[PDB]
RNA sequence: UCAUCUAGACAGCCGGACGGUGGCCAUGGAAGUCGGAAUCCGCUAAGGAGUGUGUAACAACUCACCGGCCGAAUGAACUAG
């Protein structure tokens, strides 16, 4: 166990992402297109696996 | 003291809630068989005080209960589970009686509209011989001092 | 579609003052100064009556009038980073093996060391920009707080502290050791 | 080329069974009589049943401008072919005269969707008479109060291979 | 059809104000619907009570400025969020009623108008 | 101390503005820009001079310091 | 091509987001939110017989709607260089 806010603070930086379909870029957990040029700035995105 | 409110099919859980106030299941159920014994046939609200010591069954007034009611119905055992869609006549009278019961409980805006209202709640009902529910409530001025 | 016009402004509190030849700002103010080239960006200001100052461009695309509140909000940025300040306040995040930091001396340019991040014998350093104070808080456990007046100084100098505390070859949504900023603000915060 | 506006009014040759026919009339940008006569006979073959060798041509004459230094905003409608179908388009010119504001329509459409001259059919052409009708910002945006706007980057074209001193940019 | 509903307000509202002398203006703050509801009710018979955008109202009082000149010494009260109580009792009971109704953890009068005269009460 | 900016004026194109025809017929003369097009040309009159009054690309006159 | 718009639009904060009614069937329960149908009034400035989270069912939170600040264009779907 951590502390339930330090869980929540680095989570934010390591869990709360989004991932690109096409070139596996993480990225920000609102985007709506990689940022990425050799996926071609897709909006194919999913949310980053979470455990649980 | 304390206040408990139920919709209660008539004539029969009520044990969770009878626990925290200490009372008899059974003793509750028969209070409140006789409350509903006005209004068994159909789902109704009921209303318990409880004094500490026993708890006292009042059956609160419900538009569509008064508007189920009021459609006269073939008692149904409900063994049956039938969709039992409820078919009834204008009953134009009784919708006002039925808003003049209400008497703008929880302040109904105007009697007319407190008419108006407990003719939309006959979303179950028919309410008419030959129309939709309160489709001519607006057309027809007739009836508002009754409500009154 | 080229834009004739499109045009900012800036607002210059009572303390500061802003010298701007060609391109190059100097802010001025109470806890010290910041200058700033911006020769690449090709705008033009205009000083109106000494607290206001606009920045426009004329004739500008799509990224050009993008590239305009982007230098008022540098400019900005310099502004309030002289009068109130910046502050980043950073927590250290643990498991088991608890992140041990101190301030050392390599020929006296102080660098801020971390020992035992997940039990490594391996020390991680990362030097101190210049301009940006480093203080150990008290009162709350296990947190450092960076001040100055760049954000751009304390920001990349709170980044580096946190990039330098990555994880290798873990889960890192399971091994979430490491040091993270919580807060950003100002010095003289509510002021 | 430079345009110019004819009206070509013509009919269909006159028959025992119906002399005098209906005389229709249509306006023209061209660059001669001879692409408006053509341009002519090519949309009255698309309209009604006639072709040049069953019709006659009565008249055609130039309409040049009625005020051709009045400062002018036209709304023009046009349909383009382009490489997968047929579209309708609506642009706005503030332009001095109409067959200079068919020009740079034409320098336009040929510009930004790559559209020829035998693809591009103008529908209409209309002053807007009003303003607040202007809809397209990048002609709204030169109907402001006081439009004063500076020219920065003054680039001079010198005579001259060498020049002897590092040249300004102020205009 | 947005205009129509909103040409609507503008006419109910120049009634309102020939209808009745006595204007107070009403600010609300984290009252609830149901909080408001219950006000109306109890107000139904001697008051009106209007709520609307203040941009929307602004621009009919200025309309509506020609006539009833006075009522443009409400304007400058207008701003922030309001309320307008239409009522034909002259001034405290109406006020009284208002305060108390409805207090939980909250109606307040900013102004009164009464015959052209501003009153802060 | 005070704010101070470098101003960096240039000539402002705008009705009233006097222009030296750079080069085509007139090529020397001086005209008065009565109307703005748009970014690249502008109607203007010489009448003076003996400028008639045309729409003219901004890239074949001069802009003069008088207005 | 549809919509909204100085009678205040879209982002961002803040407040309300209500009664008839736990609408009618059906379930051991399902009260806006397991489903089947209907989907109507009142008070309104405004609030769906409900957009989600949500509990055994509740309760609770959030929505799309209306309001204060902002003062001017913006949202969705589609076409082709
Ligand atoms: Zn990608």
């Amino acid at each position: 166990i951590i502390e339930p806010s330090l869980k929540a603070l680095a989570s934010k930086y390591n869990c709360d992402k989004s991932v690109c379909r096409k070139c596996y870029a993480r990225l920000p957990p609102r985007a709506t297109n990689c940022r990425k040029r050799k996926c071609g700035h897709t909006n194919q995105l999913r949310p980053k696996k979470k455990l649980k | 003291v304390k206040y408990l409110y139920l919709r209660a099919v008539g004539g029969e859980l009520a044990p969770k809630i009878g626990p925290l106030g200490l009372s008899p299941k059974k003793v509750g159920e028969d209070i409140a068989k006789a409350t509903k014994e006005f209004k068994g046939i159909k789902v109704t609200v009921q209303l318990k005080i409880q004094n500490r010591q026993a708890a006292a069954s009042v059956v609160p007034s419900a538009s569509s209960l008064v508007i189920t009611a009021l459609k006269e119905p073939p008692r149904d055992r409900k063994k049956d589970k039938n969709v039992k869609h409820s078919g009834n006549i204008q009953l134009d009278e009784i919708i006002e009686i039925a808003r003049q019961m209400r008497d703008k409980s929880f302040g109904r805006t105007l009697a007319s509209v407190t008419k108006e209202i407990l003719g939309t709640a006959q979303s179950v009902g028919c309410r008419v011989d030959f129309k939709n529910p309160h489709d001519i409530i607006e057309g027809i001025n007739a009836g508002e001092i009754e409500i009154p | 579609m080229k834009y004739i016009q499109t045009e900012q402004q800036i607002e210059v509190p009572e303390g500061v003052t802003v010298s701007i030849k060609s391109r190059i700002v100097k802010v001025v103010g109470p806890r010290g100064t910041l200058t700033k080239n911006l020769k690449h960006i090709d705008v033009t200001f205009t000083k109106v009556n000494n607290q206001l100052i606009k920045v426009a461009v004329h004739n500008g695309g799509r990224k050009h009038v993008a590239a305009l509140r982007t230098v008022k909000s540098l400019v900005d940025n310099m502004i309030t980073g002289v009068t109130k300040g910046y502050k980043y306040k950073m927590r250290y995040v643990y498991a088991h093996f608890p992140i041990n930091v101190n301030i050392v001396e390599k020929d006296g340019a102080k660098f801020i060391e971390v020992r035992n991040f997940l039990g490594d014998k391996k020390i991680r350093n990362v030097p101190v920009r210049d301009g940006v104070t480093i203080e150990f808080s008290t009162n709350v456990k296990d947190e450092i707080v960076l001040s100055g007046n760049s954000v751009e100084d304390v920001s990349q100098n709170a980044a580096d502290l946190q990039q330098i505390c990555r994880v290798r070859n873990k889960d890192i949504r399971k091994f979430l050791d490491g040091i993270y900023v919580s807060h950003k603000g100002f010095i003289t915060e509510d002021l | 080329a430079h345009f110019k506006e004819y009206q070509v009014i013509g009919r269909r040759l006159p028959t025992e069974s119906v002399p005098e026919p209906k005389l229709f009339r249509m306006r023209i940008f061209a660059s001669n009589e001879v692409i408006a006569k053509s341009r002519y006979w090519y949309f009255l073959q698309k309209l009604h049943k006639v072709k040049k060798a069953s019709g006659e041509i009565v008249s055609i004459n130039q309409i040049n401008e009625a005020h051709p230094t009045k400062v002018k905003n036209f709304g023009v409608w046009v349909r383009y072919d382009s490489r997968s179908g047929t579209h309708n388009m609506y642009k706005e010119i503030r332009d001095v005269s109409r067959v200079a504001a068919v020009e740079t329509l034409y320098q336009d459409m040929a510009a930004r969707h790559r559209a020829r001259f035998r693809s591009i059919h103008i529908l209409k052409v209309a002053e807007i008479e009003k303003t607040a009708d202007v809809k397209r910002q990048y002609v709204k945006q030169f109907l402001t109060k006081d439009l004063k706007f500076p020219l920065p980057h003054r680039v001079q074209k010198s005579t001259k291979t060498f020049s002897y001193k590092r040249p300004s940019t102020f205009y | 059809g947005i205009r129509e509903k909103k040409a609507e307000y503008f006419a109910k509202l120049r009634e309102y104000l020939e209808e009745y002398k006595s204007l107070f203006v009403v600010g609300v703050d984290n009252v609830s619907s149901q909080q408001m509801h219950e006000v109306r009710k109890e107000l139904r018979g001697r008051a009106v009570v209007l709520m609307g955008k203040n941009t929307m109202v602004r621009r009919a009082i200025r309309g509506f400025l020609s006539d009833l000149p006075d009522f443009e010494k409400l304007l400058p009260f207008v701003k922030g969020n309001v309320g307008f109580v239409f009522t034909n009792e002259p001034l405290t009971e109406i006020k009284n009623v208002i305060v108390s109704n409805r207090v939980a953890a909250g109606l307040t009068v900013v102004q009164v108008y009464d015959n052209g005269q501003v009153f802060p009460s | 101390t005070d704010s101070i900016v470098k101003a960096s004026n240039w000539r402002l194109v705008e009705v009233g503005r006097v222009v030296l025809i750079k080069k085509g017929q007139s090529a020397g003369k001086l005209a008065a820009i009565v109307e703005i097009i748009d970014q690249k040309k502008v109607l203007i009159d010489g009448p003076k001079a003996g400028v008639p009054r045309q729409a003219i690309n901004l890239g074949q006159v001069v802009l003069t310091p008088l207005t």
